[PDB]
DNA sequence: ATCGATCGATC
DNA sequence: GATCGATCGATAAAGTTTTTTTT
């Protein structure tokens, strides 16, 4: 009709005039920023969605798609005044919608859900590639007007006719080749992921048709959840069942996001914002120019566990990473740091690895028995009935920062461990079992959760007598964190009076008052809360690259030489050329957290005095004699 | 258009830079030897007019055929009939968006890429000049099909009561072009988050086909047009690349210019090659002098004698390493991959050892079998590289015995049984039984049961872990030089530019000096090795009286005669000498006493 | 070097023009991506979108550069210019042409090592004087490709010393001693050093309403602490009402007469001298009191 | 190549 | 308006040796 013309005026006012939380023009700021990157996307805030649905709940759940088409043309004028002539490049914008207060699984769909907004999860199975789609059907007659304008083709219906507005004959419609742009099209089919499902039963299938600027965001195998509309296509033809009065199912999408973790939130950590625009990046410099940050961050990293310090020094250093420094036409350099824990059965070693899975950006948790010798790395899945032997990788190609638990699965230890210790040595390993000779590139990180045969001091003798893992695979790591706990009172209460208080941690204002309740529940002693500390690791890793100097080097020369000399005559397990490579590597890991690109003098001896003590403190009864050498380093 | 054509016959006979007049002076030079082709070099074309470029770079297919007809007419003029049509080859270097622009604006636009071709197909035929007859009246026409929108550009008409489709395709006066359907794979380093790579499809013309073997980097320029095959929902299509010019790097069939060997002859006259390559091969390796000499003789090789009876001698060498970790047994192997002409890197697990040699499958057309894959069919002349010769316990041993020592496999599977040729050269690096305790016990237990794999290899190094408290600090001085500060990028440009050889010149170099000189050892030098060998077996049997068993047999003795043939390929002398041969045993005698310790 | 190269590459030394405005490393890649980004620049025919398709796009720059008049006030870009052609082979102007000659003069190759170093610059001088005729063409492009990496090379430590924050405002000048970073070897020849200062005089080309004094740098690559120290000139932001020439060469006669322990004027230009390491620290001590402006 | 359906022409 | 004749379009095809983990 015509009142929808005023609707565009009625919301450009209602959106752009004010953004919540003490103004600041939040939505008025993220428009120009995604204009700067030239990436064709927008967001809508849920609380704004809660306020922009009061007159629009009967224009969202009643009519979801043609409301959006008139919603699309106002966003041009919402930025045409801001960025002039932006329509001369790519001429197009379309919006995306954020989270929604529904929890629908795949099973719970009925007739009442159709032609409306839907939200569902699952996992991505077998997928196709990228094709172009015509998207503007310039129809063509033969003798009359052979240009009927660029049409608007639908989904799988093949919208055409025989004759209209030219004649009434059976002259068919053809094509020609002037100025028909193309969007792309990628039909991921979806399988229900076996998470929240009453088990012991089958998976269920759907289909998903993606759209133009949302191609190949997902990878095969990874868990996703999709927010879009529901649609129908009564094709009147199906050939698995008989032909019947039925109709198929097509879910078109408007947005897509990654796997989420710890699904217990109320207003955050479900939407991947990760968009450090104004209130963050202007703030995040003064948090970097303080003097005890590296003595503050690693203390405040894993808040639930009081323990010995040196593991939290190491495990924070692991996900901070180094640099894959390339070189000229010669051998490449490993840019990874691979810790290995060793713990008594009952200390907190299974939790720090569990907690770091959330605080990373991407992860995997292949643990224990059932880890296949091939299923970690890439494998070839055989063809379906008319296809070719294709390559479908598993764990390690997906995970860039993955977490395994190689403790002592001894029956399969002689199977898989010939396929993980060349992910480090001959890094970027791939294989050609009965297929194609290729080489995928996976700069993955490895942590571990080793476990001795019983107690921690199962012998006085060296670690070859302690662990069943032999020498050379063990030497592909950098450091050996080992724990100790015999008998204490005041150190025992320091855990005991600590852990008892952790169990004691069991509407617009009230939504934020619960959010203010979320502040004080983690700020008893106030150790620098995790509302934002994970929010800058993602550009602590993809924006800053460090370098070194030369005047601060040759102190380490006698360190490698004498300690290798001191441990060959006393041979427990050796050090090689790669330990010193790890020495400078974790040195520049700390300096990346100053956001600084340099290397000081304070960081080297810091990084020295976390490796030299953590090597010597597992030797023998004669660790006491080695500690008489120790303060010469300091 | 005709007007446009009038603007190209009047342009490719007087375009010149300052008095060289080049484009007539190569078109004549390409009509004598039969090639019928041009190289326009579009960035050099722009000197006429930006408009006539812009009628090309915005619209396709029409421009290529008009240009081709103009060139054919000029070629016809430079003669005074057997005159074929020509083909074009364009080339530029703007930048290569690797595989990211897919549908947005790059449909039917000029584009430049970079990939690695992996899979060739058999040839085919499409027509380009026809002669068509009707059924009813014996009409006769002729229709040429030059450029494409694949077929169905224009179909056979209805004109000559008269029944439709009255026309047929005779085969008496026709010409034909061949297509390829070779498949391009992405160069596997530049799409990095976590994803597997993808692939496209491409065809070409006869006078620029069969110019590629699988396993090379190539750059490629062409079109992004769209076909539609009806053997999936919405009326969709598929992408492919019509290609124009593979102006790639070298072949990596020995035709090249003369100045490439001029400096090579000016370098080979200097008798300092053998000592300078040991530095100049691996610029980031601390010494390792004995091993470094073995790699340059592996890459060159010996010869192949087909001596006047049935049998033959396996003229090549196959080294083998083993040693402790942290002692460069692995990171050295990526270094030999780039320097080789053909190199394959399957270094892990053996990868289902039956799939290493050859594989069959049901094929979707005609439901048939044939032979498709293998890790040894593509590695002829070059060198493979593998590792971990301990925990491949299943079938690695049964898959390399026939693959080595005769290089004549034959697949006994459901279809063919053919002896396809092979000239491969293997290389491996493994681990002993955790390294240290093996060299502090009875000195066997290296390969747990079999000596029969060790007798097929010949040259074996054994590194160890000393505690020299003097040179190690220089090694600790060495790694901090390369790792940061990057002064070796500036040190090996201020010591290399007059003395050392860069990494890419050897790839130019080795393919020439192998494929020219066929050498032979000195005939009076045969007294030397015969007098050498008779005490080595005596040095062997002096040890077996000590209740010691295991491995030396005669196959290594006919490997030393290939070793002395190796440096003769380096010096490119057709005869050998005695200063030649005594340095060769000097390399092997440092791996004769290894059996004692 | 625009008509030779890629309108892309302005990506580096448009931040020089933002160093001519206010910034060098912090916010520029966050800032620059609207004005010099009318597309995420297409690399399909880009070799002739800075050669040929710029018929429409640099004429849009002809209508951008009067609506970028107000956008940042950045009007050290409009210049009258001059050009030559050949008849064919693409145009070459004279602005970029002097840039190739400076860079090609650089590369193109006790106290006994200096003779083999003093004879290098005279030799590589000789492969530039011949480059002014059409009898040679195919090495003029060699300086073109050696232009747009050495500027990337000279920047690679300029961003380091600027974030090192080792520029000490003592009383009048600012002292910077480049002791040893990386890539120290390209500073034996003095002609790179004036360009390095020419970039370094522009990082301090903000307002600076007081203390308009140029700096003195220091570096070392070889034995016995050669230390080819030099001075600069202050620069006006195009508003000479007071033609400041130099104050240093007056004081350079003093310290070459007073200490007399390995001080040299053997290098040709008076703006560059040599100094020993244990004498460069009392060099400034006679300079911080002798006010000779 | 044959059969069925639809359209056009003639009565 | 109905019936008959002619022309055009649509309709028929087939499988069971290599290779993966697993017990
Ligand atoms: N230092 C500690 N601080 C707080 N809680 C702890 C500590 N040590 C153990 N716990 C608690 O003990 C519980 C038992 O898990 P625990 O971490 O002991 O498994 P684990 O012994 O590490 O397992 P595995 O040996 O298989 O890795 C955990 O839920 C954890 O909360
Ligand atoms: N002889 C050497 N000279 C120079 N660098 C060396 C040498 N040996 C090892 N390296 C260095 O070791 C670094 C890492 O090697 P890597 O970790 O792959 O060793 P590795 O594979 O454990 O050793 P090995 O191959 O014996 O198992 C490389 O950057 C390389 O420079």
């Amino acid at each position: 009709p015509n009142v929808s013309r005023t609707i565009a005026r009625e919301l450009k006012s209602f959106l752009l005039e004010y953004t919540d939380e003490t103004g600041r023009s939040v939505y008025g700021a993220r428009i120009r920023t995604l204009g700067e990157m030239n990436s064709e996307s927008l967001e809508v805030n849920y609380r704004h969605l809660a306020e922009s649905k009061a007159i629009l709940a009967l224009f969202l759940a009643k009519c979801p798609e043609e409301m959006l088409k008139i919603f699309d043309l106002v966003a041009m004028e919402a930025t045409e005044l801001h960025y002039p002539d932006y329509a001369r490049i790519h001429s197009e914008i379309h919006v995306r919608i954020s989270d929604f207060p529904t929890i629908y699984s795949l099973r719970e769909l009925r007739e009442s859900n159709l032609s409306s907004l839907v939200r569902v999860t699952g996992v991505v199975t077998r997928r196709t590639g990228v094709f172009p789609q015509l998207k503007y059907v310039k129809f063509n007659c033969l003798k009359c007007g052979s240009i009927l304008g660029p049409f608007f083709q639908d989904s799988n219906e093949e919208i055409r006719i025989s004759f209209c507005t030219n004649c009434k004959s059976k002259g068919p419609f053809r094509v020609n080749g002037e100025k028909t742009v193309y969007r792309n099209y990628q039909r991921v089919t979806l399988q229900e992921a076996p998470g929240t499902v009453p088990p012991g039963r089958l998976p269920r299938h759907r289909e998903v048709i993606l759209l133009a600027d949302l191609v190949d965001v997902s990878k095969p195998g990874e868990e996703v959840e999709v927010t879009g509309i529901y649609k129908n296509n009564y094709d009147g033809n199906l050939n698995a069942k008989n032909g019947f009065p039925v109709f198929a199912t097509i879910i078109e999408a408007n947005s897509i996001k990654r796997r989420e973790g710890n699904t217990a939130n109320e207003g955050e950590e479900g939407l991947d914002v990760f968009s450090w625009t104004e209130e963050e990046e202007r703030e995040f410099r003064k948090i970097s120019r303080d003097r005890g940050i590296i003595d503050k961050i690693i203390s405040s990293m894993a808040p639930s566990i009081y323990g010995h310090r040196d593991i939290k020094t190491a495990v924070a250093c692991s996900l901070f990473g180094g640099v894959p420094k390339n070189v000229n036409g010669k051998h490449s350099i490993r840019g990874d740091i691979n810790v290995l824990l060793l713990g008594d059965p009952g200390t907190a070693k299974s939790q720090i690895l569990k907690y770091v899975e959330k605080t990373a950006h991407r992860a995997v948790f292949a643990t224990g028995q059932g880890a296949s010798a091939v299923g970690l790395t890439a494998s070839v899945r055989k063809d379906p009935i008319t296809k070719e032997w294709t390559l479908e990788g598993g764990a390690l190609v997906l995970a860039d920062k993955g977490v395994c638990l190689i403790d002592e699965f001894d029956k399969m230890n002689d199977q898989d461990r010939t396929s993980i210790h060349e992910a480090m040595e001959q890094q970027s390993i791939s294989i050609s079992k009965a297929g194609i000779v290729t080489t995928l590139q996976a700069r993955c990180s490895i942590i571990a959760a080793a476990n001795p045969n019983g107690g921690r001091y199962n012998s006085t003798l060296p670690l070859a007598q302690n662990v069943s893992l032999t020498e050379p695979i063990l030497s592909r790591f950098d450091i050996l964190c080992v724990v100790r706990d015999l008998v204490d009172e005041e150190a025992d209460e320091r855990l005991a009076t600590f852990v008892v208080d952790s169990h004691v941690r069991s509407q617009l204002n009230a939504r934020q008052r619960r959010l203010q309740r979320q502040r004080k529940k983690e700020e008893e002693i106030s150790p620098i809360p995790q509302e934002l500390l994970m929010k800058y690791i993602h550009y602590a890793r993809t924006k800053i690259y460090p370098k070194l100097h030369q005047m601060d080097m040759d102190k380490v020369s006698r360190v490698y030489a004498d300690l290798r000399r001191e441990s060959i005559s006393t041979g427990s397990f050796p050090i090689t050329v790669r330990h010193l490579e790890s020495i400078l590597r974790i040195a520049e890991s700390f300096a990346k957290m100053r956001l600084s690109e340099f290397v000081s003098s304070y960081d080297l001896d810091r990084a020295i005095k976390v490796v030299v003590d953590s090597f010597v403190d597992a030797q023998k009864v004669s660790v006491r004699r080695q500690l008489r050498r120790s303060f010469a380093i300091y | 258009n005709t007007e446009i054509i009038k603007s190209f016959k009047n342009f490719i006979l007087e375009f010149r830079l300052d008095s060289q007049f080049i484009y007539r002076d190569q078109l004549r030079n390409n009509i004598l030897v039969k090639n019928y082709s041009l190289t326009v070099n579009m960035e050099h074309l722009i000197g006429y007019n930006e408009d006539i470029y812009k009628k090309l770079s915005d619209e396709p297919s029409d421009i290529i055929p008009l240009f081709e007809t103009a060139i054919t007419q000029v070629a016809k003029r430079i003669s005074i009939n057997s005159l074929p049509t020509f083909q074009l080859i364009l080339n530029s270097n703007a930048n290569q968006i690797p595989l990211r622009d897919l549908d947005s604006e790059h449909v039917s636009k000029i584009v430049r890429l970079s990939g690695i071709i992996i899979s060739t197909s058999v040839l085919s035929s499409r027509a380009t000049y026809l002669s068509i007859m009707c059924r009813n009246c014996r009409h006769t026409t002729s229709i040429t099909i030059n450029n494409f929108n694949t077929g169905n550009t224009v179909s056979l008409p209805r004109s000559c009561n008269c029944g439709p489709d009255p026309y047929i395709i005779i085969h008496e006066s026709s010409k034909f072009i061949d297509q390829q359907f070779l498949k391009l794979q992405e160069i596997p380093e530049l799409v990095p988050v976590g994803e597997m790579p993808r692939n496209l499809t491409m065809t070409c013309d006869r006078y620029l086909t069969n110019k590629v073997i699988p396993g090379t980097r190539v750059t490629i320029v062409g079109i992004y047009s769209i076909y539609n095959s009806k053997n999936s929902g919405v009326a969709i299509r598929t992408p492919y690349i019509k290609i124009l010019g593979i102006q790639s790097d070298v072949e990596t069939v020995t035709m090249f210019t003369e100045e490439e060997e001029e400096e090579f002859l000016q370098l080979s006259r200097n008798p300092k090659l053998y000592e300078i390559l040991t530095n100049s091969i691996a610029p980031s390796i601390f010494g390792n002098e004995d091993i470094k000499k073995a790699i340059v003789c592996l890459l060159m090789g010996g010869s192949k004698k087909i001596l006047p009876d049935g049998m033959r001698l396996r003229g090549d060498i196959n080294v083998l390493l083993l040693g402790d970790p942290g002692t460069a047994k692995s990171q050295l192997l990526k270094f030999v991959e780039k320097v080789s002409p053909i190199a394959v890197y399957t270094s892990g697990k053996g990868s289902s050892a039956a799939g290493l040699t050859a594989s069959v499958q049901r094929d979707p057309m005609t439901r048939e079998f044939y032979l498709e894959g293998g890790a040894m069919v593509l590695a002829d002349g070059g060198v493979v590289c593998i590792d971990e010769f301990d925990k491949m316990r299943d079938e690695d041993r049964v898959a390399i015995h026939e693959a080595m020592e005769q290089q004549t496999i034959s697949i006994a599977k459901a279809g063919i049984t053919t002896v396809l040729n092979s000239r491969t050269s293997v290389l491996a690096a493994a681990n002993p039984i955790y390294g240290r305790y093996d060299d502090l016990k009875s000195p066997g237990d290296n390969i747990d049961f079999q000596t029969t794999i060790l007798s097929r290899f010949d040259m074996i190094f054994i590194v160890k872990d000393d505690h020299n408290e003097e040179r190690d600090i220089s090694i600790a001085n060495h790694v901090i030089n390369i790792h940061t500060g990057n002064a070796n990028a500036m040190q090996n440009q201020q010591e290399e530019n007059g003395s050392e050889i860069s990494i890419e010149k050897m790839k130019r170099y080795i393919t020439y000096c192998r494929l020219k000189c066929a050498p032979r050892l000195s005939p009076q030098a045969a007294e030397k090795l015969s007098s050498n060998f008779v005490t080595i077996r005596k040095q062997l049997l002096i040890n077996e009286l000590e209740s010691t068993e295991r491995p030396i047999t005669i196959r290594q003795l006919e490997a030393i005669i290939r070793i002395t043939e190796s440096l003769a390929k380096l010096e490119l002398s057709p005869i050998a000498q005695e200063r030649h041969v005594d340095e060769a045993i000097r390399l092997f005698q440092a791996s004769t006493m290894d059996a004692a310790s | 070097l625009l008509r030779h190269s890629s309108l892309y590459d302005s990506f580096y030394y448009s931040n020089y023009v933002n160093a001519k405005l206010s910034l060098w490393n912090e916010n520029g890649k966050k800032r620059l991506h609207k004005m010099f980004a009318r597309m995420g620049i297409p690399l399909s025919t880009a070799q002739e979108t800075w050669l040929y398709m710029d018929h429409s796009i640099k004429r849009e720059l002809g209508i951008i550069f009067d609506k970028n008049l107000d956008r940042y006030g950045l009007q050290d870009i409009i210049r009258d210019g001059f050009v030559r052609t050949l008849g064919y082979r693409g145009s070459i102007s004279a602005s970029e042409f002097v840039e190739a000659l400076t860079a090609l003069l650089e590369v193109g190759n006790s106290a006994q090592k200096l003779t083999n170093l003093r004879k290098r610059w005279v030799s590589n001088f000789w492969l530039s004087w011949d480059a002014l005729d059409d009898r040679k063409v195919e090495l003029l492009n060699r300086g073109i490709q050696l232009a747009q990496d050495l500027q990337r090379a000279i920047f690679n430590t300029g961003v380091a010393i600027l974030e090192k924050k080792l520029i000490k405002h003592l009383r009048i000048y600012r002292l910077c001693v480049l002791q040893d970073g990386p890539d120290l070897d390209l500073y034996r020849n003095p002609l790179t050093l004036l360009r390095l200062g020419n970039w370094l005089i522009e990082c301090c080309a903000e307002s600076e309403d007081k203390q308009l004094l140029p700096m003195v740098l220091a570096s070392i690559d070889e034995n016995t602490d050669t230390y080819l120290v030099a001075g600069l000139t202050p620069r006006y932001p195009r508003g000479t009402k007071k033609p400041i020439l130099n104050n240093f060469s007056m004081a350079f006669q003093q310290i070459t007469a007073e200490t007399d322990a390995k001080v040299r004027i053997d290098n040709f230009e008076s703006s560059i001298i040599e100094i020993r390491r244990e004498d460069l620290s009392p060099f400034l001590e006679k300079l911080t009191l002798s006010g000779l402006l």
